[PDB]
Protein backbone atom coordinates (compact mmCIF):
# COMPACT_ATOMS: atom_id res chain seq x y z
CA UNK A 1 0.00 0.00 0.00
CA UNK A 2 1.07 3.51 -0.83
CA UNK A 3 2.48 5.77 2.10
CA UNK A 4 4.37 3.04 3.79
CA UNK A 5 7.90 4.32 5.08
CA UNK A 6 10.85 3.61 7.08
CA UNK A 7 12.95 6.50 7.92
CA UNK A 8 16.59 6.19 8.35
CA UNK A 9 18.37 9.34 9.87
CA UNK A 10 21.98 10.84 8.75
CA UNK A 11 23.48 13.03 10.66
CA UNK A 12 26.44 14.84 8.92
CA UNK A 13 29.23 14.10 10.72
CA UNK A 14 32.97 15.73 9.91
CA UNK A 15 35.44 17.53 12.58
CA UNK A 16 33.41 20.51 12.19
CA UNK A 17 29.97 19.47 13.65
CA UNK A 18 31.75 16.93 16.42
CA UNK A 19 33.36 19.91 18.08
CA UNK A 20 37.26 20.58 17.26
CA UNK A 21 37.25 21.69 13.64
CA UNK A 22 41.06 22.65 15.38
CA UNK A 23 42.77 20.60 18.09
CA UNK A 24 45.90 22.91 19.77
CA UNK A 25 47.82 20.80 22.49
CA UNK A 26 51.21 22.74 22.09
CA UNK A 27 49.69 26.24 23.31
CA UNK A 28 46.05 28.77 21.60
CA UNK A 29 45.23 25.14 23.45
CA UNK A 30 42.20 24.64 23.82
CA UNK A 31 40.78 25.08 27.75
CA UNK A 32 38.89 22.10 27.65
CA UNK A 33 40.61 18.85 25.44
CA UNK A 34 38.87 16.51 27.42
CA UNK A 35 34.84 17.41 27.65
CA UNK A 36 35.33 18.52 23.96
CA UNK A 37 36.74 15.08 23.09
CA UNK A 38 34.38 12.95 25.47
CA UNK A 39 31.16 14.82 24.36
CA UNK A 40 32.38 13.87 20.35
CA UNK A 41 32.21 10.55 21.05
CA UNK A 42 29.03 10.58 23.02
CA UNK A 43 27.80 12.32 19.98
CA UNK A 44 29.29 9.34 17.56
CA UNK A 45 28.02 6.83 20.31
CA UNK A 46 24.27 8.00 20.45
CA UNK A 47 24.07 8.42 16.21
CA UNK A 48 25.45 4.74 16.66
CA UNK A 49 22.56 3.63 19.31
CA UNK A 50 20.43 5.11 16.17
CA UNK A 51 21.48 3.11 13.51
CA UNK A 52 21.12 -0.38 16.00
CA UNK A 53 17.31 0.97 16.67
CA UNK A 54 17.13 0.73 12.87
CA UNK A 55 18.44 -2.35 11.79
CA UNK A 56 16.41 -3.70 14.69
CA UNK A 57 13.05 -2.32 13.32
CA UNK A 58 14.08 -3.36 9.63
CA UNK A 59 14.68 -6.93 10.42
CA UNK A 60 11.44 -7.15 12.14
CA UNK A 61 9.81 -5.61 9.18
CA UNK A 62 11.61 -7.82 6.77
CA UNK A 63 11.03 -11.21 8.63
CA UNK A 64 7.42 -9.99 9.16
CA UNK A 65 6.83 -9.58 5.46
CA UNK A 66 8.19 -12.55 4.50
CA UNK A 67 5.90 -14.51 7.11
CA UNK A 68 2.82 -12.60 5.65
CA UNK A 69 3.59 -13.26 2.04
CA UNK A 70 3.30 -17.38 2.73
CA UNK A 71 0.21 -16.94 3.96
CA UNK A 72 -1.20 -14.39 1.54
CA UNK B 1 -33.69 -34.35 -6.22
CA UNK B 2 -33.62 -30.69 -6.75
CA UNK B 3 -33.82 -29.93 -3.06
CA UNK B 4 -30.41 -32.10 -2.90
CA UNK B 5 -28.65 -30.08 -5.63
CA UNK B 6 -29.46 -26.95 -3.98
CA UNK B 7 -27.98 -28.23 -0.77
CA UNK B 8 -25.12 -30.00 -1.90
CA UNK B 9 -24.16 -26.71 -4.06
CA UNK B 10 -24.45 -24.72 -0.65
CA UNK B 11 -22.55 -26.39 1.19
CA UNK B 12 -19.80 -27.27 -1.27
CA UNK B 13 -19.82 -22.82 -1.47
CA UNK B 14 -19.78 -23.27 2.21
CA UNK B 15 -16.68 -25.13 2.46
CA UNK B 16 -14.50 -22.61 0.09
CA UNK B 17 -16.17 -19.79 2.39
CA UNK B 18 -14.56 -21.60 5.46
CA UNK B 19 -11.12 -22.05 3.91
CA UNK B 20 -11.07 -18.26 3.55
CA UNK B 21 -11.79 -17.71 7.16
CA UNK B 22 -9.23 -19.83 8.10
CA UNK B 23 -7.03 -18.32 5.72
CA UNK B 24 -8.02 -14.61 7.32
CA UNK B 25 -6.96 -16.25 10.92
CA UNK B 26 -4.10 -17.27 9.72
CA UNK B 27 -2.60 -14.19 8.75
CA UNK B 28 -3.90 -12.77 11.69
CA UNK B 29 -1.88 -14.96 13.55
CA UNK B 30 1.18 -13.87 12.43
CA UNK B 31 1.01 -10.39 12.71
CA UNK B 32 0.10 -10.73 16.30
CA UNK B 33 3.65 -13.32 16.75
CA UNK B 34 5.38 -10.88 15.08
CA UNK B 35 4.15 -8.31 18.09
CA UNK B 36 4.89 -10.63 20.67
CA UNK B 37 8.19 -10.71 19.48
CA UNK B 38 8.71 -7.26 19.60
CA UNK B 39 7.10 -6.97 23.14
CA UNK B 40 9.75 -10.07 23.99
CA UNK B 41 13.03 -7.99 23.49
CA UNK B 42 10.98 -4.57 24.54
CA UNK B 43 11.13 -6.42 28.00
CA UNK B 44 14.27 -7.74 27.63
CA UNK B 45 15.97 -4.18 27.23
CA UNK B 46 13.66 -2.64 29.94
CA UNK B 47 15.24 -4.97 32.14
CA UNK B 48 18.99 -4.03 31.10
CA UNK B 49 17.49 -0.12 31.72
CA UNK B 50 16.13 -1.34 35.38
CA UNK B 51 19.20 -1.27 37.40
CA UNK B 52 21.15 2.59 38.07
CA UNK B 53 24.24 1.39 37.30
CA UNK B 54 23.33 2.61 33.69
CA UNK B 55 24.29 6.33 33.25
CA UNK B 56 21.63 8.38 31.51
CA UNK B 57 23.27 8.66 28.18
CA UNK B 58 23.03 4.73 27.86
CA UNK B 59 19.42 5.31 28.90
CA UNK B 60 18.97 7.75 26.25
CA UNK B 61 19.74 4.97 23.65
CA UNK B 62 17.69 2.57 26.01
CA UNK B 63 14.89 5.17 25.34
CA UNK B 64 15.53 5.46 21.49
CA UNK B 65 15.36 1.49 20.92
CA UNK B 66 12.18 1.51 22.93
CA UNK B 67 10.73 4.23 21.08
CA UNK B 68 12.03 2.09 17.92
CA UNK B 69 10.39 -0.89 19.06
CA UNK B 70 7.17 0.86 19.54
CA UNK B 71 6.99 2.54 16.12
CA UNK B 72 7.61 -0.76 15.01
CA UNK B 73 4.48 -2.76 17.09
CA UNK B 74 2.58 0.67 15.08
CA UNK B 75 3.13 0.04 11.81
CA UNK B 76 2.45 -3.42 12.14
CA UNK B 77 -0.93 -2.95 13.88
CA UNK B 78 -2.08 -0.05 11.18
CA UNK B 79 -1.02 -1.33 8.05
CA UNK B 80 -1.05 -5.37 7.88
CA UNK B 81 -3.89 -6.12 6.73
CA UNK B 82 -5.94 -8.87 4.46
CA UNK B 83 -7.93 -8.73 1.11
CA UNK B 84 -7.76 -4.88 1.42
CA UNK B 85 -9.39 -5.54 5.05
CA UNK B 86 -7.24 -3.52 8.26
CA UNK B 87 -7.92 -6.33 10.56
CA UNK B 88 -5.67 -5.41 13.58
CA UNK B 89 -6.31 -1.39 13.03
CA UNK B 90 -10.02 -1.05 13.80
CA UNK B 91 -11.76 -2.90 16.24
CA UNK B 92 -14.87 -5.02 14.63
CA UNK B 93 -16.83 -8.35 14.48
CA UNK B 94 -16.45 -9.82 11.16
CA UNK B 95 -19.07 -13.40 10.24
CA UNK B 96 -18.59 -16.64 8.44
CA UNK B 97 -20.93 -18.21 6.11
CA UNK B 98 -20.68 -21.86 6.90
CA UNK B 99 -23.93 -23.42 5.73
CA UNK B 100 -26.54 -23.56 3.10
CA UNK C 1 -7.16 -13.69 -6.60
CA UNK C 2 -6.37 -10.95 -8.68
CA UNK C 3 -5.53 -8.62 -5.99
CA UNK C 4 -3.90 -11.18 -4.31
CA UNK C 5 -1.75 -11.16 -6.69
CA UNK C 6 -0.53 -7.92 -6.37
CA UNK C 7 -0.36 -8.15 -2.93
CA UNK C 8 2.15 -10.89 -2.84
CA UNK C 9 4.38 -9.10 -5.28
CA UNK C 10 4.23 -6.07 -4.05
CA UNK C 11 5.00 -7.43 0.08
CA UNK C 12 7.89 -9.80 -1.77
CA UNK C 13 9.44 -6.57 -3.75
CA UNK C 14 8.75 -4.57 -0.79
CA UNK C 15 11.32 -6.96 1.29
CA UNK C 16 14.00 -6.99 -1.24
CA UNK C 17 14.26 -3.18 -1.08
CA UNK C 18 13.92 -2.84 2.67
CA UNK C 19 17.32 -4.91 2.44
CA UNK C 20 18.70 -2.15 0.96
CA UNK C 21 18.14 -0.25 4.32
CA UNK C 22 20.15 -2.86 6.29
CA UNK C 23 22.48 -2.75 3.39
CA UNK C 24 23.17 0.92 4.32
CA UNK C 25 22.65 0.66 8.17
CA UNK C 26 25.44 -1.55 8.42
CA UNK C 27 27.74 0.16 5.99
CA UNK C 28 27.13 3.67 8.25
CA UNK C 29 28.00 1.32 11.33
CA UNK C 30 31.25 0.03 10.16
CA UNK C 31 32.42 4.04 8.82
CA UNK C 32 31.47 5.65 12.81
CA UNK C 33 33.11 2.31 13.61
CA UNK C 34 36.69 2.99 11.94
CA UNK C 35 35.52 6.65 13.20
CA UNK C 36 35.75 5.74 16.56
CA UNK C 37 39.16 4.17 16.60
CA UNK C 38 40.61 7.98 15.67
CA UNK C 39 38.96 9.21 18.34
CA UNK C 40 39.70 6.94 21.37
CA UNK C 41 43.42 7.30 20.01
CA UNK C 42 42.95 11.62 20.22
CA UNK C 43 41.62 11.09 23.66
CA UNK C 44 44.29 8.84 24.96
CA UNK C 45 47.09 10.93 23.21
CA UNK C 46 45.52 14.72 24.95
CA UNK C 47 46.45 12.97 28.22
CA UNK C 48 49.55 12.30 27.14
CA UNK C 49 50.14 15.33 26.18
CA UNK C 50 48.91 17.37 28.90
CA UNK D 1 7.02 15.28 -11.86
CA UNK D 2 6.18 12.13 -9.70
CA UNK D 3 2.81 11.19 -9.55
CA UNK D 4 1.27 11.89 -6.14
CA UNK D 5 -0.61 7.98 -5.23
CA UNK D 6 1.12 5.98 -7.75
CA UNK D 7 0.04 2.71 -5.98
CA UNK D 8 -4.04 4.02 -5.21
CA UNK D 9 -4.04 5.09 -9.30
CA UNK D 10 -3.03 1.56 -10.01
CA UNK D 11 -5.31 -0.21 -7.43
CA UNK D 12 -8.00 1.81 -9.32
CA UNK D 13 -7.34 1.09 -12.62
CA UNK D 14 -7.01 -2.70 -11.46
CA UNK D 15 -10.38 -2.35 -10.09
CA UNK D 16 -11.75 -1.05 -13.40
CA UNK D 17 -10.05 -4.11 -15.66
CA UNK D 18 -11.76 -6.32 -12.79
CA UNK D 19 -15.31 -4.89 -13.35
CA UNK D 20 -14.76 -5.03 -17.37
CA UNK D 21 -13.50 -8.86 -16.62
CA UNK D 22 -16.85 -9.49 -14.46
CA UNK D 23 -19.36 -8.19 -16.54
CA UNK D 24 -17.82 -10.34 -19.30
CA UNK D 25 -17.83 -13.50 -17.58
CA UNK D 26 -21.75 -12.33 -16.35
CA UNK D 27 -22.56 -12.19 -20.00
CA UNK D 28 -20.86 -15.39 -21.14
CA UNK D 29 -22.83 -17.07 -18.84
CA UNK D 30 -26.05 -15.74 -19.96
CA UNK D 31 -25.11 -16.46 -23.70
CA UNK D 32 -24.58 -19.90 -23.01
CA UNK D 33 -27.52 -20.32 -21.21
CA UNK D 34 -29.35 -18.67 -23.72
CA UNK D 35 -27.61 -21.74 -26.27
CA UNK D 36 -28.81 -24.38 -24.44
CA UNK D 37 -32.15 -23.52 -24.07
CA UNK D 38 -33.01 -22.55 -27.61
CA UNK D 39 -31.53 -26.06 -28.42
CA UNK D 40 -34.13 -27.35 -26.36
CA UNK D 41 -36.57 -25.37 -27.13
CA UNK D 42 -35.63 -26.16 -30.94
CA UNK D 43 -35.91 -29.89 -29.94
CA UNK D 44 -39.04 -29.76 -28.66
CA UNK D 45 -40.59 -27.81 -31.61
CA UNK E 1 12.86 3.48 -2.83
CA UNK E 2 14.96 6.26 -1.57
CA UNK E 3 18.01 4.11 -2.00
CA UNK E 4 17.78 4.07 -6.05
CA UNK E 5 20.06 6.57 -8.08
CA UNK E 6 18.38 9.09 -10.50
CA UNK E 7 19.46 6.82 -13.40
CA UNK E 8 17.67 3.96 -11.56
CA UNK E 9 14.01 5.59 -11.60
CA UNK E 10 15.20 6.50 -15.45
CA UNK E 11 15.46 2.76 -16.04
CA UNK E 12 12.57 2.49 -14.41
CA UNK E 13 10.40 4.79 -16.23
CA UNK E 14 11.73 3.29 -19.29
CA UNK E 15 10.28 0.32 -18.42
CA UNK E 16 6.98 1.64 -17.07
CA UNK E 17 6.88 3.35 -20.23
CA UNK E 18 7.26 0.48 -22.67
CA UNK E 19 4.55 -1.00 -20.51
CA UNK E 20 2.06 1.50 -20.64
CA UNK E 21 2.94 1.59 -24.83
CA UNK E 22 2.10 -2.07 -24.61
CA UNK E 23 -1.44 -1.29 -23.21
CA UNK E 24 -2.24 1.47 -25.28
CA UNK E 25 -1.04 -0.30 -28.49
CA UNK E 26 -3.20 -4.00 -27.78
CA UNK E 27 -5.67 -1.79 -26.70
CA UNK E 28 -5.84 0.05 -30.08
CA UNK E 29 -5.32 -3.21 -32.37
CA UNK E 30 -7.21 -5.88 -30.95
CA UNK E 31 -10.61 -5.99 -32.81
CA UNK E 32 -12.56 -9.37 -33.88
CA UNK E 33 -13.78 -9.36 -37.80
CA UNK E 34 -13.07 -5.60 -38.72
CA UNK E 35 -14.55 -4.52 -35.05
CA UNK E 36 -12.45 -2.94 -32.97
CA UNK E 37 -13.63 -4.02 -29.43
CA UNK E 38 -11.23 -1.28 -27.37
CA UNK E 39 -10.39 0.67 -29.41
CA UNK E 40 -13.81 3.08 -28.85
CA UNK E 41 -16.40 2.70 -26.40
CA UNK E 42 -19.62 1.31 -27.38
CA UNK E 43 -22.41 -1.33 -27.20
CA UNK E 44 -22.69 -4.50 -29.77
CA UNK E 45 -26.26 -6.34 -30.10
CA UNK E 46 -27.11 -9.94 -30.69
CA UNK E 47 -29.77 -11.83 -31.72
CA UNK E 48 -31.28 -14.85 -29.67
CA UNK E 49 -34.69 -14.80 -30.71
CA UNK E 50 -36.70 -15.87 -33.72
Amino acid sequence: NDGQTITIDLKKIDSDTLGLNGFNVNGESTSDPLAALDDAISQIDKFRSSLGAVQNRLDSAVTNLNNTTTNL
Amino acid sequence: ANRFTSNIKGLTQAARNANDGISVAQTTEGALSEINNNLQRIRELTVQASTGTNSDSDLDSIQDEIKSRLDEIDRVSGQTQFNGVNVLAKDGSMKIQVGA
